[PDB]
């Protein structure tokens, strides 16, 4: 097999700037090398071939380079519908190898989130099991650190996360985590908090409610 | 019996290219790189026997592609090589395997001869449109390549011989001018006009052979054999002329060209070999050229009757470029001119009622018109039918003083050396074996301390570097003799033997008396 | 035009197998080669193999220990991919792509076919409520399989505000995801908030009012 190693994993522009992935081959595989711009929902668009060749329908910004085993695709002045992962893949050899992706992500004012926790309903809570949630709303970047406290103690393996994709109009995220207790465990604590530290709050934000009041 | 420095490769040698003192050599699955001072061999490069496969392309790993069992070997016969020196210095060579594709070698600074270290293949594939490639470079059939770098860019002005079963699957361009991407990593064509080929009923009643290309007064020549006409079956020689402007075939024209012997008259209507150079003072008033003025020399041969097979008949003679830029300015009237038979149609739409504008000598226009001439240019043997008896297959020409000298070489092996005058008896100074194999046509000669240099002569797998002065006293066994040499071959007696006064070492070197023994 | 339609969305458990199929139309089939791509979510392109329905030729990657079996149909035009032995690892997206032969170059795509492998079997979802200047709300679908479902709000009659969660795999193997959504609190008293949770794998179609708490 044959590697392929795409720089960065991850970067953020804003609109109008130059962005330069990088790819690099573990064999000489000459020019034969491709770029692909994936978005959810649907099948990775073939943008350049032949390491340099676009894809008739390609705007002018998307520049392919290099030779050998080191690649370069070049996005000149960033457009909105250019926000994607981008994939590095070869056609030198089997097996054909893919990179491990490049998330491109739009630059924005940091923005503080906004913390909401709800308690397990009746309903489910009659029925075993009790989640509670806490939400993360409309923020900017991710740089979410979300831990859950009953009673002021941590917790440990038994929150799962959940985040949006950035929003298409103010370029904002939102997280969802969910707390799943059973109902013996769940009524034996009082208080339980949530608390979220982020690049946008000057202080760690805890959101907490009483069992029953 | 000459002991001269040579080199023989096991393999048949094609094109040969001599670049920063390496002497590079194009032959069957091999180029070599030999060292210009001694043609010791220094690098090699294995284009060996290469396996084919549709569904591998240029630089990919085929092993693991496709399956490669059964697979009949290929060899690999050179067809172009070229030197790039606008950017870094590369060589780029052409084959016949492998859809006529080409690579590219590239030269380090510390090190000039590392032609395995950095090679490129120069391909892309045009998956938006699947029949066309700029890629495909080379006829395995023949080929002429010609490269010149113009407005900061490599063009690649490119002859191919089409054989009909290449039209429907692998097709390629009779004349065409592609242009490497500043990637180095393709060729591309500009226009729809940047290539003509033949009409696909065309493709087996009308061949074409292209003998040489050469630039000149801002101007790309094609020396071909083709046939006269379409429905004759004789062929001949043709020069075709045009222009490139932004990598563009405009002002297209071919025009027949007639080499005739006086002694009614014999015409030897198939080009051999040719070579473009100035000449010496003597022939230059002798043509009515200037000693700036490039001459284009050519060696013609006589057709089998009612076919383009030449035989051991010869003839040389001697076109002037300006000569025949004016030749196309001037003789062009409402009756010589034509429409390009093989291009157009016979019956086209164009071949009807389309003049050349006289606005025009090389204008680019959006419906380019391409024309091909009635009346040829005709010359006069130089030699008279002092080689009207055997088939010359090279030449090249340099100048000593007011002289102009020819380098020939013939069918049998022989290379000999002639001095080329209208007024004279053109007796060859220099005439040996250099093998029992032709003489390849291409050569090379060069220039090196004053007129001093050497010329480069291919037979079968060997080259030979030749002296360009000295050897006419070479085969002289007596001073008496050494002493009857022509005054300008500036012979002498050096002991034992018979040398110029360069190559008498030590001892006593005379040129005025000989003293016999009784 | 030029178009690659696969099959649609199939749930397997582990051990068995399964067979996707690829119908291509716009070209001549045999002048071109199919591959095929599968992506893990969390994971990146994954090459599984390529097939020349001229020659015949295939070539599976050796990180499937040969499960895989290519085959094409030339009088209908239209490729097969077939993988055994499932497991877990399997669950992904499996894309249906054609090249120019040794190309490799991937021009045309198909809209790719979901592909579960759990030991799990099909469970309709359960919804339950998330009650509340400003208000949050929203509903929490939990324990449903397989993947996906379909949450608007209102009956489609409140869009902005809302953000629908991805799904997140418990450790039961039934999946759970939730959609809030934020309205003025002044509206909490005259402005019912229903979200409509579809299941289509279960036929679940569901109404579920939000409205706050007793207190
Ligand atoms: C690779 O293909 C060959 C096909 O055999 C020939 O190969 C080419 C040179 C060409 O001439 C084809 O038309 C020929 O048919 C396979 O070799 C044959 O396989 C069959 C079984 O299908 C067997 O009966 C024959 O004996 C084989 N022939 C030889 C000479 O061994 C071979 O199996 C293929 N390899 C693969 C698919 O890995
Ligand atoms: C060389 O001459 C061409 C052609 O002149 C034309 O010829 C006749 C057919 C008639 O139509 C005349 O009136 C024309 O002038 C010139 O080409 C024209 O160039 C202009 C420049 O913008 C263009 O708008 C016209 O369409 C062109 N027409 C044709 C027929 O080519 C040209 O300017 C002259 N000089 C060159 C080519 O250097
Ligand atoms: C070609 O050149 C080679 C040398 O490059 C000549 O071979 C040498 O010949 C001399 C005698 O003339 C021998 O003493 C050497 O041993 C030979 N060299 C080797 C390596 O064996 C050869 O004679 C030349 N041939 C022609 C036809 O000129
Ligand atoms: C086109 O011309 C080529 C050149 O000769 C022919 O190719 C040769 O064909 C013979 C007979 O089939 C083979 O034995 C040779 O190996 C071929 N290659 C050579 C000589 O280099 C070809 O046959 C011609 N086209 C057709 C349709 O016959
Ligand atoms: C050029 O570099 C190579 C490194 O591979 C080395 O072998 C060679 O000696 C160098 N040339 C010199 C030092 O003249």
């Amino acid at each position: 097999d044959i590697q392929m190693t795409q720089s960065p994993s991850s970067v953020s522009a804003s609109v109008g700037d130059r962005v330069t992935i990088t790819c690099r081959a573990s064999q000489g595989i000459s020019n034969w090398l491709a770029w692909f711009q994936h978005k959810p929902g649907k099948a990775p668009k073939l943008l350049i071939y032949a390491a340099s060749s676009l894809l008739s329908g390609v705007p002018s910004r998307f520049s392919g380079s290099g030779s050998g085993t080191d690649f370069t695709l070049t996005i000149s002045s960033l457009q909105p519908e250019d926000f994607a992962t981008y994939y590095c893949q070869q056609a030198n050899s089997f097996p054909i190898t893919f990179g491990q992706g490049t998330r491109l992500e739009i630059k924005r004012t940091v923005a503080a989130p906004s913390v909401f926790i709800f308690p397990p309903s009746d309903e489910q809570l009659k029925s075993g099991t009790a989640s509670v949630v806490c939400l993360l709303n409309n923020f900017y970047p991710r740089e979410a650190k979300v831990q859950w406290k009953v009673d002021n103690a941590l917790q440990s393996g038994n929150s799962q996360e959940s985040v949006t994709e950035q929003d298409s109009k103010d370029s904002t995220y939102s997280l969802s985590s969910t707390l799943t207790l059973s109902k013996a465990d769940y009524e034996k604590h009082k208080v339980y908090a949530c608390e979220v530290t982020h690049q946008g709050l000057s202080s760690p934000v805890t959101k907490s409610f009483n069992r029953g009041e | 019996k000459y002991q001269l420095p040579n080199f023989t490769a096991e393999t048949p040698i094609q094109n040969v290219i001599l670049h920063e003192h390496h002497i590079f050599l194009g032959a069957t699955n091999y180029i070599y790189v030999l060292n210009e001072e001694d043609l010791q061999k220094v690098a090699e490069y294995k284009t060996g026997p290469v396996l084919e496969h549709p569904d591998c392309f240029p630089c990919q790993d085929c092993s693991s592609k496709a399956n490669l069992s059964g697979g009949v070997w290929k060899d690999n016969i050179n067809m172009a090589l070229v030197v790039d020196t606008y950017y870094d210095d590369q060589l780029i060579s052409c084959g016949s395997v492998n859809r006529g594709t080409c690579q590219r070698h590239v030269f380090p600074h510390n090190h000039t001869a590392d032609i395995q270290s950095e090679v490129h293949c120069i391909f892309s594939p045009q998956i938006e449109e699947p029949s066309q490639c700029p890629d495909c470079v080379v006829s395995a059939l023949g080929a002429k390549v010609l490269s010149s770098v113009k407005d900061r860019f490599i063009n690649f002005f490119v002859g191919n011989t089409i054989n009909s079963s290449y039209f429907p699957d692998h097709p390629l361009h009779s004349i065409s001018v592609r242009r490497l991407k500043e990637t180095k990593d393709g060729f591309m064509f500009l226009t729809d006009q940047s290539y003509i080929d033949v009409l696909p009923e065309f493709r087996d009643s009308y061949p074409i052979k292209y003998v040489h290309a050469f630039e000149s007064n801002n101007f790309i020549y094609f020396l071909t054999v083709q046939r006269e006409t379409l429905d004759a079956q004789t062929f001949h020689t043709r020069i075709i002329r045009f222009c490139s402007i932004n990598s563009g075939l405009h002002s297209y024209m071919e025009m027949p060209l007639e080499c005739i012997l006086t002694e009614k008259k014999e015409v030897f209507n198939i080009l051999q070999a040719a070579y473009v150079s100035k000449p010496g003072a003597q022939l230059a008033r002798q043509i009515g050229a200037s000693l700036n003025d490039d001459i284009l020399f050519g060696v013609f041969a006589q057709s089998k009757p009612d076919s383009a097979e030449p035989m051991d008949r010869s003839a040389m003679c001697a076109f002037p470029i300006k000569y025949v830029n004016d030749f196309f300015n001037k003789i062009v009237n409402k009756n010589n001119v034509r429409c390009l038979q093989h291009f157009y149609g016979p019956n086209h739409e164009h071949c009807f009622n389309r003049t050349l504008l006289r606005n025009s000598g090389c204008e680019a226009r959006r419906d380019e018109y391409r024309t091909e001439f009635t009346t040829a240019l005709q010359r006069v043997d130089l030699f008279m039918g002092q080689f009207s008896e055997v088939l010359l297959t090279s030449i090249s020409t340099f100048i000593k003083g007011d002289l102009t000298i020819a380098n020939l070489g013939t069918s049998e092996g022989r290379f000999m050396q002639v001095v080329v005058s209208r007024s004279g008896p053109s007796t060859p100074h220099v005439n040996f074996l250099l093998d029992s194999h032709p003489v390849s046509p291409e050569v090379i000669v060069e220039h090196t301390l004053n007129q001093n240099g050497y010329t480069l002569v291919i037979t079968g797998k060997k080259i030979t570097k030749i002296p360009l002065n000295g050897l006419g006293c070479r085969h002289f066994q007596s001073c008496s003799q050494c002493l009857s040499a022509p005054p300008f071959v500036q012979c002498g007696w050096c002991h034992d033997k018979c040398v110029r006064s360069e190559e008498c070492l030590s001892g006593t070197w005379t040129q005025q008396i000989c003293l016999p023994a009784h | 035009q030029v178009q690659l339609v696969q099959s649609g969305a199939e749930v397997k458990k582990p051990g068995a197998s399964v067979k996707v199929s690829c119908e291509t139309s716009g070209y001549t089939f045999t002048s071109y080669g199919i591959s095929w791509v599968r992506q893990a979510p969390g994971h990146g392109l994954e090459w599984m193999g390529w097939i020349s329905a001229y020659n015949g030729y295939t070539n599976y990657a050796q990180k499937l220990q040969g499960r895989v079996t290519m085959t094409t149909d030339t009088s209908t035009s239209t490729a097969y991919m077939e993988l055994r032995s499932l497991r877990s690892d399997d669950t992904a997206v499996y894309y249906c792509a054609r090249d120019l032969r040794g190309t490799n170059y991937f021009d045309y795509w198909g809209q790719g076919t979901l592909v579960t492998v759990s030991s799990a079997s099909t469970k309709g979802p359960s919804v339950f409520p998330l009650a509340p200047g400003t208000a949050a709300l929203g509903c929490l679908v939990k324990d449903y399989f397989p993947e996906p479902v379909t949450v608007s709000w209102n009956s489609g009659a409140l869009t902005s505000g809302v953000h629908t969660f991805p799904a997140v795999l418990q450790s039961s193997g039934l999946y759970s995801l939730s959609s809030v959504v934020t309205v003025p609190s002044s509206s909490l008293g005259t402005q019912t908030y229903i979200c409509n949770v579809n299941h289509k794998p279960s036929n679940t179609k569901v109404d579920k009012r939000v409205e706050p708490k007793s207190c």
